[PDB]
């Protein structure tokens, strides 16, 4: 707390002392020693932050000449975070920023982190160590930015040189081969598709052959491949659940296209299932795993460049406004869809005495199959109505038989308030989101660039890498001579 | 080491009995990177005055091109310099050297003179220069006092008027 | 690619056929599409047309890549689900040689559908919103279908509909 409270006169008198120089290796009492306790401390003022920089720095200098000898940063917490860990943990990019920009003109070098070697008035070349990379004996940087993530932000710490330049080379020289992924995995949906679509269309599933050719031979080639790389998709999935431990415990469905992809691999192991059981329904399970894996086809638009930050564009804005637009659409649609459901069809009787709901998710342990909210005999119309609800068939009438002229002006004020009024809302209040998000949304770029690459090679079953000294060309233009005394 | 290059004499003399003295102060670097590199490029790099002074005081030639693969560019590390010391000399702003290296006791500098790739201190300027306002006004004002002692010291030459290998004037090329 | 397909028009018309016509219809959509370059001229049109040949010059392949994956892949989905008489494909001629005119394009039955070649135009002509709701001896057991339709409308339709644009008026932001 001496240290965190700038007090020089009484951290130098606290080690001066006529009985006891302070330890500065020591810890505290959640191991939060005096890194965790001044970066612990730090926040984004920067009167606060250049405090706890500047006099960490002298604790560090006196910290380097009356007790030297003591390497302070290696020490790691009680969760193993060394103060580069937690500081880079915390979502402190100044403090990280200041660890790797750390740079000690006194004997001797190497306390330094940004050297300059061939370097040049016009051409600096900053050296750099990647230690952030080389940290595999703990948890990696985006490891534990991520974790925890954002306690002011978790997507500003990536831009900092060694993070950015690192997940730009890796990418530009490794990850770029990320095109053989969405190239077996579009190979492995064309595959899904055309099986979909060539299916025979008996009624008995599980037809030995429709003919003994090239075709039907051909379609149970990609029927074989296309499980035998749904099972690789399960195995992907289970070292995310088993290695990765996300999602979070009690929280929303973030990240989204994890809990898709569990969604779409559920169904099509249940399509497995009932496959297995030989009846006919396996098919609508196939066409929803179509539509998560051919939804799914956006996450592999992460790689490349004005399409890639498009695709965090979409990312970010389609993240935040799908809720947010379902809970407008699907509950002014269900309450106004109820209204159209009352008003109007005849033989209105799935209810109340009887089986209500005709036992709805009558399938057991498959899920939602059944005749569920059945209708007053409009079920057909009503599935009709929701399908007319984005705006397909037109007035109709019955025994109402424009008694219900209040129904009509009804409409045109829901329509009203509803159709046009509050349609420009979240519109507008999304963009709003793009006047905010727009340079945020950089920061989620070079943040998914870095989770494609950094989870890809972290993922590759099982992989190799590169472990060298990080060099950064500057070509900047500023005068300022001498010698780190060569 | 303070600027003072003190072995400019005791080589050039040992190859003076052996009788290879501005071949002593002038000996290009032989190696790939540094191609084409004299003590006086050296001399502009390490930004003193003793050894332009008696560098060229050792008899080092002014003329002389640096065709380095260090010296050029890639878009990587390696970018153009001048490849001639006073082609880097005005791309340094070093006055001092650029005018030292005109009013040389051995050489005045050629200022319509070419360089490797054709790129002449024009073209060593003009495509060293980019758009930071430092290096803009450096590039702007030293390129115009060396036309004005540019136009002084050596005069009637039309510099401007030379094209480069691809057939552009320094309009062309900063065009 | 205009004067091509008119000057295969020119040979095919040589070879007095019928089909010189849907050559000289796209000759015309070409050069009435060639119009907007004539409207390079005067102030707020020449103001107006670089404004719609930048932000149109940017957006072009950008909901394009948008339009024709999601409205093929989509498309192929509806093309399965539904209609009887699925042989187009696979041990036959699957394509029905498409581009079947030699050395005179895309000129067949390509991509033959499930006996919906003409649903199938007709459905990607109610893919930019003109007809509706037929059903076939799926018989609303396709419920999965008709919510998984709530989830590609759903998050494509609108969700994703409102995205381009707002990042193109980022461009107008820029541009």
């Amino acid at each position: 707390l001496a240290a965190c409270t700038k007090q020089w006169d009484v951290v130098t008198y606290l080690l001066e002392n006529p009985h006891q120089p302070a330890s500065l290796e020591a810890t505290d009492s959640l191991g939060n020693t005096v890194l965790h306790a001044l970066v612990m401390i730090a926040d984004n003022s920067p009167e606060n932050s250049a405090l706890v920089i500047h006099m960490y720095d002298g604790l560090l200098q006196m910290g380097a000449r009356l007790c030297p000898t003591v390497q302070l940063e290696e020490i790691s917490n009680h969760q193993g975070l060394t103060p580069l860990k937690l500081a880079a943990k915390e979502g402190k990019i100044e403090i990280f920023r200041h660890i790797l920009q750390r740079e000690f003109s006194g004997p001797y070098q190497p306390l330094s982190r940004k050297f300059t070697e061939w370097c040049y008035g016009p051409v600096r070349v900053s050296l750099y160590d990647l230690s952030s990379v080389d940290s595999w004996e703990k948890n990696s940087v985006l490891e534990i930015i991520a974790f925890h993530c954002k306690s002011p932000n978790r997507h500003r710490m990536v831009v900092l040189e060694p993070l950015n330049k690192l997940l730009q080379e890796k990418w530009d020289r490794l990850v770029s081969r990320f095109f053989f992924n969405f190239a077996c995995y579009l190979v492995y949906m064309f595959i899904f598709t055309v099986v979909a679509y060539h299916q025979p269309s008996l009624d008995q599933p599980a037809i030995p052959s429709s003919k003994a050719t090239f075709g039907e031979s051909m379609l149970l080639l990609g029927h074989i491949l296309i499980l035998l790389g749904g099972i690789y998709l399960l195995l992907g999935q289970l070292w995310y659940f088993w290695r990765r431990r996300l999602f979070i415990w009690i929280s929303f469905m973030d990240s989204y296209f994890e809990i898709l992809f569990l969604l779409q691999a559920l169904l099509t192991v249940l399509s497995q299932v009932l496959r297995f059981m030989e009846t006919e329904w396996y098919l609508p399970l196939l066409v929803l795993s179509l539509v998560l894996g051919w939804l799914n086809l956006l996450y592999y638009t992460r790689g490349f460049q004005h399409t890639g930050i498009y695709s965090v564009m979409i990312q970010k804005v389609i993240l935040r406004d799908l809720l947010r637009f379902l809970l407008v659409y699907l509950v002014f649609l269900f309450g106004f869809a109820v209204a159209l459901v009352s008003l109007s069809r005849e033989a209105r009787s799935p209810k109340a005495p009887e089986d209500n709901n005709s036992t709805v998710t009558e399938q057991p342990t498959v899920g939602q199959e059944e005749e569920p909210a059945p209708y007053r005999s409009i079920l057909d119309a009503s599935l009709e109505l929701f399908k007319f609800t984005i705006g397909m068939g037109e007035l109709a009438f019955q025994e109402q038989l424009r008694f219900r002229g209040v129904v009509l002006l009804l409409l045109l004020a829901y329509v009203l308030l509803t159709y046009v009024l509050l349609l420009n809302m979240l519109i507008a209040l999304m963009s709003e989101t793009v006047n905010h998000v727009a340079d945020n949304s950089w920061s989620i770029w070079k943040l998914q660039k870095a989770i494609s690459v950094l989870e890809m090679e972290n993922g590759y079953w099982w992989c190799r890498r590169k472990k060298h000294r990080e060099g950064r060309l500057l070509k900047v233009g500023t005068r300022g001579d001498g010698t780190p005394d060569e | 080491q303070d600027g003072v290059n003190a072995c400019i004499m005791p080589l050039l003399q040992i190859d003076k009995d052996s009788g290879n003295p501005k071949p002593l102060v002038n000996a290009q670097c032989t190696d790939e990177f540094y191609q084409g590199h004299s003590a006086l490029h050296i001399a502009i790099e390490k930004r003193s005055l003793q050894c332009v002074k008696l560098l060229v005081e050792n008899g080092a030639d002014v003329h002389l091109r640096a065709c380095g693969r260090f010296f050029q560019k890639h878009q990587g590390t390696c970018f153009y310099f001048g490849e001639l010391p006073l082609s880097l000399a005005a791309c340094t702003k070093q006055w001092d050297v650029v005018t030292y290296l005109l009013e040389n006791p051995h050489q005045p500098a050629s200022l319509e003179a070419t360089d490797s790739l054709g790129n002449t201190v024009l073209h060593a300027l003009v495509m060293i220069a980019d758009n930071s306002p430092e290096n803009s006004a450096l590039v702007i004002h030293m390129y115009d006092g060396l036309l004005q002692m540019g136009a002084r010291l050596c005069p009637t030459v039309q510099l401007e008027e030379i094209s480069n290998h691809q057939g552009l004037t320094p309009l062309k090329l900063a065009a």
